[PDB]
């Protein structure tokens, strides 16, 4: 019962945006007053997982990776592999990126 | 506004409903396949929370007003949520039918009838009586055993059934229904668009339509049973009579499928039992449940899921828990389907496993509907949707392909014959016992049967409908109706009916579909992709449609027809009239010897 999703907002999320409220979603015309019932629920609702539910009901891990440019020189930048090193012969050297 | 207000309560109501239900089936899960006083305690706490949840939000949803709701899925969501049913009355007539409903299970679970001069040989129906009903053939005995059974159950049972209907009556007109009878039959009603609109005063008149048709079949079948039970008891059955109420092979008439070996058309022909077979090949319960599977997916169904496999029972566990024999499918919810049976390698328990499986595919199919709309259809179409899984599994088609029958097998008229006279002592006998007895229900619930001669009514219409007679004259003081399970626990009994027209119709359909070109009880739904997809548009619905457009949406009719009933048992219906030219066809009403 330690996973929690949003059930209720008045207004769809934007990209990127989190809502971390805990207001009380009131869906009809009285006010809620901070008080559940009657046409106010409280929006987070538990991920009840157990581990005999169906493969649609699971739980997933999901990370989601978002690559960004800037106007700042970029300095994530992969792996450039690095083979052996070869003397007395003519090589052509990529040294630092210096070619 | 009202429809977006029911829109929110139903998201909010139905995710805390799965998590309730999934842990109300779970706990009744832990205790069927382990019983044990923890485990019921667990079961009692869960279902007590469950049912409060669901009452406390039923009353919630009964303050909205289903005038201004326009989208039928919400309607039809709020129309379920919306019925009390028990919770209607006060606490004091609520407590009071209860007690009476847990004396009645209490006292029909521990009935007890004792011989007469040998007070040591007393006799319980479950254990020793039902062995009698089934195997002894001696007139006395079996005399005995339902005059015994229906003394000391009916004066016991007379007063609990006159407060019972009241209390009844009283909760049915606290829910806006007529009498009990309209409130069982307000399981078939559908409001929905133009010509799929029924009524449940419409399906007495439809179960009678389709009970007109059937007569001549039935009557054909009890006059050749009449004149093989009259080889077996010389002088005392009437050719022109009706049968006696304790010669029918079970204690209240209901299944006449103990007559076969006294009823058998040719005993030198073997029936289609293939258990030795299972033994030879060395099977065991998992081929069964593989096997199963693969007819599932060779018909276009989807695989079974892993937690199937991994959380279900198949077998008798021997490890100290004491487990359930009855075979039951369960869907917990959050797509946990699962399997109690105790499977023994045998035929029988091999077509369970299909009809167990066909509830379970059933079950699977509509998960992507809302919680509220997780069901069949109605009553009838989630055990009529296994009956034909097990119609299908039982063909000599099926069981040479799966290589349990040989290829060089030959399949005689014979052996169709006798198969099809087994089929409707089954199926077809117990059609007008339960129209009869749901008549009898529907007349004492509406008052049409005068309170001080209720007996002599009914046993009037076991002479009329079913043709069967009483052994001995019954005055008022007894209750012969409830000696059944069903009528003493409260369990409405239209659902075979309708369960076996719509098993039928079903079989017809996917025949249909699937190009079968010969007879329909030898008809194999297998390896037919296209069947299985116009299953699936009814198994995909669930309950969120009206029940009429799923059967035209199966076989293109919006009402009940016995017309694939009697298709069915054609070339048995034609065995019958063959037989029965010299006899005298049908029963008189005055009691006959
Ligand atoms: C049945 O329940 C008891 C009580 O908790 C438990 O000890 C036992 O292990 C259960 N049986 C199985 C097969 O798990
Ligand atoms: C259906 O397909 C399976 C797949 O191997 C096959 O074994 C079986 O013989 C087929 N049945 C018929 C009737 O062709």
């Amino acid at each position: 019962y330690n996973y929690l999703y949003r059930l209720f907002r008045k207004s769809n999320l934007k990209p990127f945006e989190r809502d971390i409220s805990t207001e009380i979603y009131q869906a009809g015309n009285k006010p809620c007053n901070g008080v559940a019932g009657f046409n106010c629920y409280f929006p987070l609702r538990s991920y009840g997982f157990r581990p005999t539910y169906g493969v649609g009901h699971q739980p997933y891990r999901v990370v989601v990776l978002s690559f960004e440019l800037l106007h700042a020189p970029a300095t994530v930048c992969g792996p450039k592999k690095s083979t052996n090193l070869v003397k007395n012969k003519c090589v052509n050297f990529n040294f630092n990126g210096l070619t | 506004l009202t429809e977006e207000n029911a829109k929110t309560f139903l998201n909010n109501f139905n995710q805390e409903a799965e998590d309730l239900s999934y842990q109300s089936s779970l706990a009744s899960w832990n205790y069927n396949t382990n019983i044990t006083e923890e485990n019921a305690q667990k079961m009692s706490e869960a279902a007590a929370k469950w049912s409060a949840f669901y009452e406390e939000q039923s009353k919630t949803a009964q303050s909205f007003s289903l005038q201004e709701i326009q989208t039928p899925i919400i309607k039809r969501q709020l129309q379920a949520l919306q019925q009390s049913g028990s919770s209607a009355l006060s606490a004091d007539k609520n407590k009071q039918l209860n007690t009476i409903l847990n004396t009645m299970s209490t006292i029909y679970s521990t009935g007890k009838v004792c011989n007469p001069k040998n007070p040591q040989e007393c006799l319980l129906l479950e254990p020793g009586l039902d062995e009698i009903m089934a195997t002894s053939t001696d007139y006395n005995s079996r005399l005995w055993a339902w005059e015994g059974w229906r003394a000391e159950v009916g004066k016991q049972l007379r007063p609990l059934y006159e407060e019972y209907v009241v209390l009844k009556n009283e909760m049915a007109r606290a829910n806006n229904y007529n009498d009990y009878g309209d409130y069982w039959r307000g399981d078939y009603e559908a409001e929905g668009a133009d010509g799929y609109n029924y009524n449940r005063n419409q399906l007495i008149e439809d179960v009678e339509r389709t009970f007109a048709e059937i007569k001549p079949l039935y009557e054909h079948l009890h006059a050749y049973v009449r004149r093989k039970l009259m080889d077996t008891y010389p002088s005392y059955i009437s050719p022109t009579g009706c049968l006696p109420a304790h010669l029918l092979g079970d204690m209240w008439g209901r299944f006449w499928t103990n007559l076969y070996p006294l009823t058998v058309p040719f005993a030198q022909k073997p029936n289609i039992d293939v258990t030795d077979a299972m033994m030879n090949q060395g099977w065991d319960a998992e081929r069964i449940f593989q096997e199963a599977e693969k007819f599932f997916v060779s018909v276009g169904l989807p695989h079974m899921t892993q937690g199937f496999w991994a959380n279900s029972m198949l077998t008798e566990p021997a490890d100290g828990r004491k487990v359930v024999c009855h075979p039951t499918a369960w869907d917990l919810g959050h797509g946990d389907f699962r399997i109690k049976m105790c499977t023994k390698v045998t035929m029988d328990n091999f077509l369970t496993a299909h009809h167990e499986m066909g509830h379970i595919q059933y079950d699977m199919a509509y998960a992507r509907q809302p919680f509220l709309l997780r069901n069949g259809a109605n009553e009838g179409f989630h055990e009529a949707v296994g009956e034909i899984m097990s119609l299908s599994a039982a063909t000599p088609k099926h069981l040479k392909s799966i290589g349990l029958l040989p290829s060089d097998f030959q399949e005689d008229s014979e052996t169709e014959i006798n198969f099809l006279l087994k089929q409707a002592l089954t199926i077809v006998g117990t059609l007008p016992f339960t129209y009869m007895l749901e008549k009898w229900r529907w007349m004492v619930f509406r008052g049409e049967i005068p309170k001080e001669q209720w007996m002599k009514k009914w046993w009037e219409m076991k002479r009329e409908i079913v043709g069967v007679v009483e052994p001995l004259p019954h005055d008022e003081t007894y209750c012969d109706p409830a000696s059944l399970f069903h009528v003493s626990n409260d369990y409405s009994f239209i659902r075979y009916y309708t369960r076996t027209i719509y098993q039928f119709q079903f079989q017809e359909a996917l025949c249909q579909a699937a190009k079968y070109n010969g007879s329909l009880h030898k008809c194999d739904i297998s390896n037919s992709t296209e069947a299985g997809q116009k299953l699936l548009k009814m198994l995909s619905l669930g309950n969120s449609e009206p029940w009429t457009k799923a059967l035209e949406n199966v076989v293109g009719a919006r009402n009940m027809d016995v017309k694939p009933l009697l298709n069915y048992f054609q070339p048995l219906f034609d065995w019958l009239k063959e037989q029965n030219r010299n006899s005298f066809v049908g029963w008189n009403t005055e009691w006959s010897p």
